[PDB]
């Protein structure tokens, strides 16, 4: 049951990259949307998603092979897992072949001309060197006919993929998201110089969504003071604590240690997690 | 109600009848088409209001008697909806003999 | 741990009761979409059938046959059929009666 | 047009019949079915209004002629 | 001797609303200081002071709310066509479109004032103004006046373009026997969309163009753009007699994703004419 909130962000993520495919075709000269090139260029990411799609098929096959029979009421979580995959706006099988074909084309190009900077460019720079300008044109042309032909073009463009918490501008509050002191004064800032409403860790970030299980944060979980913040990336998560009964399959007082207990002390970015002050 | 235009009468006979009587039936049919035109819009407005009520069913509800009142109200709403459907059916069937000449005129002019 | 067992048993009984409920409802009031809508919506609210009002009147033949207390005796096959069904169904004065067989308390059906 | 207006309001309840059946989240197919039903109801209302206006104009022009 | 009361008052700032005609209040501005003005009454017995004071208080609340409305409009209607024609205590006659007529009020706003603010701001639109087709929806919906002003400023260019389109067909006899079988009329669903359908009774064909207000995510922010596109019903095959012109429009147009065309309102009026260039 607890995997369902994670899967919502999993589907919400693949739609953002597919949305950028349609936008980039009309205007290939827009430099502000060059992030789409690097994401597909990463070599392990294409394999990593394929592995995720592989285990998703294995899990669904195993669940179909070994369903829950003693209690039909408990089949909702298993059934919902099948439904969310089929009801996705873009078919996973069509998207699976999309990344597979990119890997093969990007391997033959290495044999055509030996180069090691392109591996760095596709992973870190998220750009294509000017000497390989012809390679960039291939991504625009081929992506249109491959997967979009089997999906709703109008729906994906207007789909609500906002709130992905990808950019830093939507992590910290807009009041403090700017340079506060000149470079001569240094980079570290004493707390006393912060604005009065911005002198606490509660006002530093957007405390709306969770970062580990990708679930919406209710008012009860905000006010209990049991949530944690990362001192490195500004992430906020209530991991490592017992979840409320309303988030369980059935409201009950039984305490169960959920998977968020892995990140009790270490954040996702190897940063330290601390109890958020109230 | 009243059948000003007899059934089964030809178009030319209706033209001859219409040419006289100082257009009392013309006034009646003009009033009928005017009220149909002025009725078309309020039906759309109240239908949109019903859609808005249905969409906002999960708001402004805290007591069970509130549900009694609201759903009695909506059942009454569709009650006058069916009543208005019957009234517009009567209006169109009243003008049905008048409209019956149009197919004959079109097929003769073909 | 009998508490969770009885909760899940009650949930299964509820879902089968709802199944029988709508399969019977779709045929008893097939002629009136208004009546079906308002009946299922009121039962989603949790309204007892003795309080809500009906616009149309049902025939009395089904009322006589469902109980059989009239001149025609109920069929023994009909008795077995109503025994195998999970809901006791009968109509009193143009209105049917619905009562839970396991829980006699005010089972709220509201969402 | 007489039958279309009757069935459309019967179908909007029929389209919802399966919507509250599961209720007795929301499926995207049912939501888009409701959307297309309401938009076609509006469209046929507009078409009937245009037909009424054209028939009326024909009425005055034939009466004048 | 003159049996009159004048209540002189003065504005704290050079408010541009003083340039507008406020004669239909029966207020007089002072000649020697243009920020000063008086309210006026006439009396019998003088002792019933409350009648003149309450009428002055009412006229002063009316003026204050009118000034607030004018300031909000100036904040929201920053355009070169914005101008006030006639000033009245009970109605507003201002021009914000490109209508050439001086005395023709593009938008009429009726003033219904209460003890503290305007009870309701009803928007009335001139019949010559092409915006009059949205009048019933504005009347029956109690939306925010600022939101109504925002919608009007956002859709003014669309209104001008559709005005040109409808005036193309509405032209008088040009001594040409080109009795076109296509008539242009406006279809309306609600305030969120405006629809244009081309009636051809001779050919028995329809040309539907729907313009909806759909939100799209842009750089982490949601924006509203006009969704000019053919409806999903318009899955017209190659066999339709009228299909050539839809196919030409699709080939020459279909931000294009194949079906929809989202456009900036500052650029809708040239591109719509580009669509209308094929139509005309």
């Amino acid at each position: 049951h607890s995997l369902i909130p994670v899967a919502k962000w999993f589907v919400k993520f693949i739609t953002y990259l597919t949305q950028e495919i349609l936008i980039l075709i009309n205007d290939p000269t827009n430099k502000e949307y060059t992030l789409v090139h690097g994401i597909f260029g990463a070599k392990m990411s294409r394999t990593l998603i394929l592995s995720i799609l592989n285990e998703i098929k294995k899990v669904t096959q195993i669940v179909a092979k070994f369903p829950e029979t003693s209690y039909p009421i408990l089949n909702e979580s298993s059934t919902f897992l099948k439904l969310v995959l089929s009801e996705s706006p873009v078919d996973f099988e069509k998207f699976e072949t999309f990344l597979v074909d990119v890997n093969n084309k990007f391997i033959a190009l290495c044999e055509q001309q030996p180069s090691q900077e392109r591996e760095f460019s596709l992973l870190v720079k998220a750009e294509i060197p000017p000497e390989y300008a012809k390679v960039g044109d291939f991504l625009l042309q081929y992506a249109n006919n491959a997967v979009i032909s089997h999906a709703n073009a109008a729906a994906v463009y207007f789909a609500d993929t906002s709130g992905l918490k990808i950019s830093n501008s939507e992590f910290f509050n807009p009041e403090i998201f700017h340079l506060l002191q000149p470079l001569e004064e240094g980079l570290i800032i004493d707390t006393d110089k912060l604005p009065i409403k911005n002198r606490t860790s509660k006002s530093f970030s957007k405390l709306l969504y969770d970062d580990v299980t990708c679930d919406k944060l209710s008012v009860s979980e905000i006010s209990d003071g049991k949530l944690k913040r990362c001192s490195r990336c500004g992430s906020v998560t209530r991991a490592g604590n017992i979840i409320s009964s309303d988030k369980t399959i059935v409201p009950t007082s039984i305490q169960t240690k959920r998977w968020p207990t892995m990140y009790t002390r270490l954040c996702i970015c190897s940063g330290m997690l601390f109890e958020m002050d109230g | 109600m009243d059948s000003i235009i007899p059934a089964g009468v030809k178009l030319d006979d209706l033209q001859v009848i219409l040419a006289k009587n100082e257009n009392e039936t013309r006034d009646k049919v003009c009033k009928q088409i005017n009220e149909a035109r002025d009725e078309i819009l309020p039906l759309r407005l109240q239908f949109n209001e019903f859609i808005q009520i249905m969409a906002n069913i999960d708001q402004e509800g805290s007591k069970q008697a509130d549900r009694m009142a609201k759903y009695l109200h909506i059942r009454d709403k569709i009650l006058q909806l069916n009543d208005r459907f019957q009234t517009l059916s009567s209006h169109l069937e009243a003008l049905q003999p008048l409209f019956s000449t149009v197919p004959e005129y079109l097929k003769t002019a073909d | 741990f009998r508490k969770e067992e009885l909760l899940l048993k009650d949930l299964e009984i509820r879902k089968l009761e709802i199944s029988s409920r709508f399969k019977h409802r779709q045929e008893i009031f097939k002629d009136s979409p208004m009546d079906l809508f308002m009946s299922t919506l009121g039962d989603c609210l949790g309204i007892k059938d003795e309080e809500m009002l009906t616009s149309c009147t049902i025939p009395k033949a089904v009322v006589d046959h469902i109980n059989g207390s009239g001149k025609r005796k109920p069929t023994k096959a009909a008795q077995r059929a109503r025994d195998q069904d999970s809901i006791d169904i009968s109509i009193k004065d143009n209105k049917l009666v619905m009562k839970s067989k396991f829980n006699k308390s005010n089972r709220s059906y509201s969402i | 047009y007489k039958n279309k207006l009757t069935v459309c309001f019967d179908d909007i309840l029929k389209v919802g019949a399966e919507m509250m059946m599961q209720q007795q989240g929301f499926s995207q197919s049912q939501q888009k079915l409701l959307k297309e039903k309401v938009k076609l109801f509006h469209g046929i209302l507009d078409d009937l209004e245009t037909s009424l206006s054209q028939s009326s104009s024909y009425l005055e022009t034939l009466t004048a002629l | 001797s003159n049996s009159q009361i004048r209540l002189y008052a003065k504005f704290k700032r050079n408010t541009m609303m003083i340039q507008c005609q406020i004669d239909k209040l029966y207020i007089h501005f002072v000649q020697e200081e243009p920020l000063a003005f008086y309210l006026e009454e006439s009396f019998t017995n003088l002792g019933i002071i409350v009648q003149y004071l309450t009428k002055f208080r009412q006229k002063l609340m009316q003026l204050v709310v009118l000034t607030d409305v004018v300031e909000r409009l100036h904040k929201n209607f920053e355009s070169e066509n914005f101008k006030i024609i006639a000033l009245q205590p009970n109605e507003i006659s201002f021009k914000y479109l490109s209508n050439n007529d001086e005395d023709d009020k593009d938008c009429t706003i009726k003033i219904s004032t209460n003890d503290d603010s305007i009870k309701n701001l009803t928007v009335q639109l001139s019949p010559s103004n092409p915006q009059h087709i949205i009048q019933p929806f504005l009347d029956n919906s109690k939306m925010d006046y600022h939101f109504i002003f925002s919608y009007l400023q956002f859709t003014s260019s669309l209104f001008k373009a559709l005005k040109v389109i409808l005036n193309e067909r509405g032209g008088k006899f040009h001594e040409s026997g080109s009795q076109y079988s296509t008539m242009v009329n406006i279809g309306l669903h609600n305030l969120n969309e405006y629809q244009i359908v081309y009636y051809n009774p001779q050919a028995g064909t329809k040309i539907t163009i729907c313009i909806e207000l759909k939100t799209v995510l842009h750089n982490g922010r949601d924006k509203i753009q006009f969704h000019i596109h053919f409806a999903d019903v318009a899955h017209i095959t190659t066999k339709s007699p009228a299909y050539p012109m839809m196919h030409q429009v699709r080939n020459q147009v279909f931000i294009r994703l194949g079906n929809g065309v989202a456009c900036d309102p500052s650029e809708i009026e040239p591109i719509l004419m580009e669509i209308h260039n094929i139509l005309k």
